[PDB]
């Protein structure tokens, strides 16, 4: 993020593709790492009425 | 052979059971009690159980089984064993009154009965399981059986007959399961009040060991004056298959509850008009009947109107006759609330041998009061109905089946209701 403006335009020369738009370094794109509580789903034969573990 | 509910009192079986004549010898002896049982004695074991057979009496208990067919378990030979008569008078099912009102106002009926039953099958002697809080009616019954001893109708020369019997009196305790056939005689055995699995069965080895016939107090009380009278003239009354007379006993929301004898296969209808006049407000104000005492389950009123109070027809209304203690609702009622009193009733007088009832009862309890508080969601009903048929025919005993048909009935004609208190409890 920091390179001047002019050897930003001598590396997107050299290598030949604009870079300073995909760089390998990472600033504030990325997730905050603390983060809400969730609350996770709860999947089928939860049904409370119906579910017998004979019939699956 | 159609629309018959209503009789006279020629026919009435059980003429003094308002003690307005008299309940002692003198005054028994006058209404036609021991007249010719000497002869219905010495006439044979076959022909009392062809008059029964022929009466197409059903048990006047819980379960409607056809006698002759039961009596007749143990008309077979002593295996060098005494035999006994069983009766059943722990009457420890709501709405039940009838076995009170005839242990007083009749009790010389029932010695018959117990007698002419004797006979039909063997029976070295008799004992009467009673209740317990019927103290007074043991009373009662005690002095039937003194003045029956020494009048010379029960003992050594049991009304000649060269035929010796015994008719003793035991007391229960307060508990409504030892009236199944088999908790009775483990109770009389000086035991805990818990069934027995059935097999084996209670005519092959039963009370002491030996063999037994369990039997409702109204079932013998009417058996010597069917003998005296003949099957056809007690098959007369009901239809082909659901016969004879029966007391019904009427309770709750309803200016006149009384107790009352009347034709089999009556329409409730009539039974609540004509008897018991019509229920609080009316017609307009009915909301639910349960026409057996508490094991058995509701009626929405739309099949009230024009239903038979049978054992066939109740079975086709997804509900079953028992003993026929008629209970009736007026819209002014909680109705889980009183679903859940019959749970609890059943909670507290569930004998704990066998799991489904001393489990899912307790189940079936905590969810129902949850229910009348409203603190659950509709998902939970298919549930209770499941724990319902888990317990059903999984349990010893049919007081699991007792406590789980009135949850059924509930469920299967009053959810929006449940539906409704639990979208209040929701909301608030
Ligand atoms: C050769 C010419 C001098 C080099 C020069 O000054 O160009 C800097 C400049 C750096 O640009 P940049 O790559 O974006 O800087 C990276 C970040 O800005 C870096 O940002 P930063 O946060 O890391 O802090 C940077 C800070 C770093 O702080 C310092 O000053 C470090 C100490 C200096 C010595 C290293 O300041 C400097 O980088 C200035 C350094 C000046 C060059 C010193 C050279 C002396 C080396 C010792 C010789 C003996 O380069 C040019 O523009 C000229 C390029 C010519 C090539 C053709
Ligand atoms: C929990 C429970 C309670 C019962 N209570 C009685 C009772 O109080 N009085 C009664 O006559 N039968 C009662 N029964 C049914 C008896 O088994 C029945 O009366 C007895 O077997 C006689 O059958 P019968 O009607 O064919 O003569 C009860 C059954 C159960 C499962
Ligand atoms: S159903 Fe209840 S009362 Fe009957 S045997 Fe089982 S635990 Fe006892």
């Amino acid at each position: 993020a920091s390179a001047t403006r002019v050897i930003q335009k001598l590396r997107n020369w050299a290598s030949g593709q604009d870079l300073q738009a995909k760089l390998q370094l990472r600033y504030q794109e990325i997730a905050k790492r603390t983060q809400p509580p969730p609350k996770l789903p709860v999947g089928p034969s939860h049904k409370l009425s119906n579910n017998y573990y004979c019939t699956r | 052979k159609t629309s018959f509910g209503s009789l006279k009192d020629e026919d009435r079986i059980f003429t003094n059971l308002y003690g307005r004549h008299d309940w002692r010898l003198k005054g028994a002896l006058r209404r036609g009690d021991w007249y010719k049982t000497k002869e219905i004695l010495l006439k044979g074991p076959d022909w009392i159980l062809g008059e029964m057979k022929t009466s197409g009496l059903r048990g006047r208990g819980g379960a409607g089984f056809p006698t002759g067919l039961k009596w007749s378990f143990m008309n077979k030979p002593s295996d060098g064993r005494p035999k006994y008569l069983v009766v059943n008078a722990d009457e420890g099912e709501p709405g039940t009154c009838k076995d009170r009102e005839i242990m007083r106002h009749d009790p010389h009926k029932l010695v018959e009965g117990c007698l002419v039953g004797g006979r039909a099958m063997g029976a070295r002697a008799a004992y009467i399981y009673i209740r317990g809080e019927f103290y007074n009616e043991a009373s009662n019954l005690q002095v039937a059986i003194r003045e029956a001893y020494e009048a010379g109708l029960i003992g050594k020369n049991a009304c000649g007959s060269d035929y010796d019997f015994d008719v003793f009196v035991v007391r229960g305790a307060g508990a409504y399961i030892c009236g199944e056939e088999t908790a009775l005689i483990e109770s009389i055995e000086g035991k805990q009040g818990k069934p027995r699995l059935k097999p084996p069965f209670p005519a092959d080895v039963g009370v002491f060991g030996c063999p037994t016939t369990v039997a409702n107090v109204e079932t013998v009380a009417v058996s010597p004056t069917i003998c005296r009278r003949g099957g056809t003239w007690f098959a007369g009354f009901g239809r082909e298959r659901n016969s004879g007379t029966k007391l019904f006993n009427i309770s709750g929301h309803v200016n006149h509850p009384c107790t009352v004898e009347e034709e089999m296969s009556v329409p409730l209808k009539e039974l609540i008009e004509k008897h018991a006049g019509g229920v609080t407000g009316g017609w307009d104000n009915l909301l639910a009947v349960i026409p057996g005492g508490s094991s058995t389950p509701l009626i929405p009123k739309s099949v009230c109107e024009t239903v038979l109070m049978d054992f066939d027809a109740l079975v086709q209304a997804q509900t079953g006759l028992g003993t026929a203690a008629v209970i009736v609702m007026d819209r002014s009622t909680d109705i889980v609330k009183a679903i859940a009193r019959l749970i609890e009733f059943y909670k507290h007088e569930s004998c704990g041998q066998c799991t489904p009832c001393r489990e899912g009862v307790d189940w079936m309890n905590k969810v129902m009061a949850r229910f009348v508080k409203g603190d659950a969601r509709p998902a939970e009903i298919d549930s209770l109905w499941e724990i319902s048929k888990q317990i059903e025919g999984h349990t010893i005993c049919a007081l699991g089946d007792g406590a789980a048909w009135p949850v059924q009935g509930l469920i299967r004609h009053f959810r929006p209701e449940l539906e409704d208190r639990m979208q209040r409890f929701a909301q608030q």
